[PDB]
């Protein structure tokens, strides 16, 4: 046989894999979270866009920091050998390192962990890639004119800069969610993901800036960010 | 314009 | 004039850009840090690589904490008109967010804070790279068999996951400097550098293991991270 | 092996 090269997934397992869509939008009113609107949009575009990408979607709404951990814990112990790869979407309110249930917070090191290479041995190898939408903090950009690490072959692909706010827009829904969708729409076909991603950055950066009657929080920016410990080129085809 |  | 596309950043200006490589080996004995031996080869290495990739290497040895902030402030604030790019390579003891100078830490928010898109107008829209070798914390991992953001065009490459002890070599340098230079070496004619990064991901993910007399520190692995906020693709020809 |  002709010589081989090793650069990228394998993404030919007779499923590309789960994609969980986590759409929290309504708070117990003891947490004082705002009714997160425009989320459902971002919600039904995701569902659409990995649909086509044919992973096998399960949107969950409006649940519990409970919920939301033994939903994880539940789909790392499912037989993941038939899959290529694994997705997770978090829309929510956040800070640094935390979304939000419905009754109070998660971190995001526990979700991801029940996903660690010695976890969850059915995604030993594959990709691991966690999508979120929420805040990283309260920072404004006002813009300018034999063995493998337990830790690899993780992605997070976060909405904003580390320390920093997200943008929802409550008619359109969030600038980095529907970007995202557009990019993988146009491009999943054609751009291995980093550079998908990439395209999702300068689509946010650009296209986007807030309208706010408090100038606090009006003609603000934002810039996606990549965290990625993966070892290979990820091509949805 | 919202923020999460 | 024919159809014209605007995926990768202009690298054909007059000159490539700085390339500042912070080699601190040496510390003042009261921060009790131990002298990185093997840090040379790093900094001999990186120099030999970047000076190919026809950047123009600074070395410097041994700053304090003073001298870093100083010496960032100062570069921030030369003209990079000429220039495509920036890249600033961070050689030393570090936790989380942070880098040693000889006689204490400064943060790492603090270096990039010089070159954000509003404080230093000659890179604003140019790739501003930052390669950092340094622990993140100590954990340790046992392995499995109009306007833009001012944050933008941002890239961070981390040599070891969040919170993760980073692993360096007496004689042979850091699993992350010498891979990455193997990587530039090899692959900067022909791959974007986050394919490049990537391929430094799994080099040093599937081709070191520690050893040490210390069961607590023995066969333990390292994923490198890579911290982009890039809008584009950026190649080195 | 040395960590940083």
């Amino acid at each position: 046989s002709g010589i081989s090269l090793d650069n990228s997934y394998k993404m030919d397992y007779p499923e590309m894999g789960l994609c969980i869509i986590i759409n929290n939008k309504n708070f117990h009113k003891s947490t004082g979270m705002t009714s997160r609107s425009g989320t459902d949009v971002d919600a039904a575009n995701l569902r659409e866009t990995f649909r086509n990408l044919k992973y096998e979607v399960r949107n969950k709404n409006d649940l519990t920091r409970e919920e939301i951990v033994e939903l994880m814990r539940d789909v790392s112990k499912e037989d993941h050998s038939k899959r290529s790869s694994f997705v997770c979407v978090l829309l929510s309110h956040g800070e640094e390192g935390i979304i939000f249930g419905t009754n109070g917070p998660v971190d995001l090191k526990k979700i991801t962990n029940f996903f660690r290479g010695d976890r969850c041995r059915s995604l030993t190898g594959k990709p691991k890639l966690f999508i979120i939408q929420a805040c990283r903090g309260t920072e404004l950009d006002c813009g300018i004119e034999h063995k493998i690490p337990v830790e690899a072959d993780f992605l997070y692909a976060y909405s904003t800069a580390p320390g920093y706010y997200s943008w929802r827009n409550s008619k359109d829904g969030s600038w980095f969610i529907q970007s995202l969708c557009a990019m993988l729409k146009q491009y999943a076909d054609k751009l291995e993901f980093m550079h998908i991603l990439t395209r999702v950055n300068r689509k946010v950066a650009t296209e986007f800036e807030s309208f706010s009657f408090d100038a606090t929080f009006h003609a603000k920016k934002q810039i996606p960010c990549i965290h990625s410990m993966l070892t290979k080129e990820l091509y949805f085809y | 314009d919202e923020v999460d």
